[PDB]
């Protein structure tokens, strides 16, 4: 997979590495799940999320 | 903002209001607890640098509801390449004197990596612009925070569809050429925010145009992707005496 196509499948940030290798990353306040692509918040108020809508 | 709607309270939690001697100056975007991104041109006529205030959690300018948080602006950092009275490199990074407290009504917008922003965010068609600027060209400013969804144009298409200063690689156009919907003067420095897979990111800064919602013309926004490494480096730096700092760009 490559980052320039479809964001490399990553939810957030994407790095290309030497080989057919791709690493996804997450912003501060998020951690990467075992799927290697998804980011889940690790803090109460992660950037770019709207609390009143996240609560619903 | 012309042609938008009230941003429901708490739904634009990264929006900053900048004041100078208590008067409305510009907007901005919170990107973490002590840093705000705005437009360089907002500071072209500042006399007392020590009376700049940033307000977070603001919504309705007519009332105080307790969610508002005010901070003094300790530093205004502008790239070396910005020339006052002109349009290019229209960005400022503001350090608050004390962090704001994150709450349901005060949340930073994510500053994206450059690659993610250039390769992915830049192809998201619509994004939100917001502020307490003029509701009409030559009209009164808004008392409640307004927001507008605007589509982004490739620069070749903007130039072809427009009928000014140059649209540089440090800019992009967004909005509508039919005179119905635009950001305006008083929105300057505010966010152009782009959603991607459940999260919002800073992609633009309200910068300039030819009158607000002028038929034949689009809003022009500072292309934040060009400045990610510049901003990141500055956020790791120690504060310096004196409010204004000109910092080399690149
Ligand atoms: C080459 C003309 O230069 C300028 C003209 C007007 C402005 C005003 N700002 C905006 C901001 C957003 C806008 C969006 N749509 C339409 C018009 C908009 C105007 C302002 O702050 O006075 C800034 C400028 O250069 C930094
Ligand atoms: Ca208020
Ligand atoms: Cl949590
Ligand atoms: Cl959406
Ligand atoms: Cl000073």
């Amino acid at each position: 997979l490559i980052c320039v196509n479809e964001n490399g499948g990553c939810e957030q940030y994407c790095s290309d590495h030497t080989g057919t290798k791709r690493s996804c990353r997450c912003h501060e306040g998020y951690s990467l799940l075992a799927d290697g692509v998804s980011c889940t918040p690790t803090v109460e108020y992660p950037c770019g999320k709207i609390p009143i809508l996240e609560k619903r | 903002i012309v042609g938008g709607k009230v941003c429901p309270k708490g739904e634009c939690p990264w929006q900053v209001l900048l004041l100078v001697n208590g008067a409305q100056l510009c907007g901005g975007t919170l990107i973490n607890t002590i840093w705000v991104v705005s437009a360089a041109h907002c500071f072209d006529k500042i006399k007392n640098w020590r009376n700049l205030i940033a307000v977070l959690g603001e919504h309705d300018l007519s009332e105080h509801d307790g969610d508002e948080q005010s901070r003094r602006v300790a530093q205004v950092i502008i790239p070396s390449t910005y020339v006052p009275g002109t349009t290019n490199h229209d960005i400022a990074l503001l350090r608050l004197h004390q962090p704001v407290v994150l709450t349901d009504h005060v949340v930073p917008l994510c500053l994206p990596e450059r690659t993610f922003s250039e390769r992915t965010l830049a192809f998201v068609r619509f994004s939100l612009v917001s502020g307490w600027g003029q509701l009409l060209d030559r009209g009164a400013t808004a008392l409640e925070l307004m927001v507008l969804n605007v589509p982004r144009l490739m620069t070749q298409d903007c130039l072809q569809q427009s009928r000014s200063p140059n649209i540089t690689e440090y800019m992009f156009c967004a909005g509508y050429s039919d005179g119905s919907k635009d950001s305006c003067k008083g929105d300057s420095g505010g966010p152009h925010a782009t959603h991607y897979r459940g999260t919002w990111y800073l992609t633009g800064i309200v910068s300039w145009g030819q009158g607000c919602a002028t038929v034949g013309h689009f809003g022009v926004y500072t292309r934040v992707s060009q400045y990610i490494e510049w901003l990141q480096k500055l956020m790791r730096s120690e504060p310096r005496p004196g409010v204004l700092l000109r910092a080399p760009f690149p």
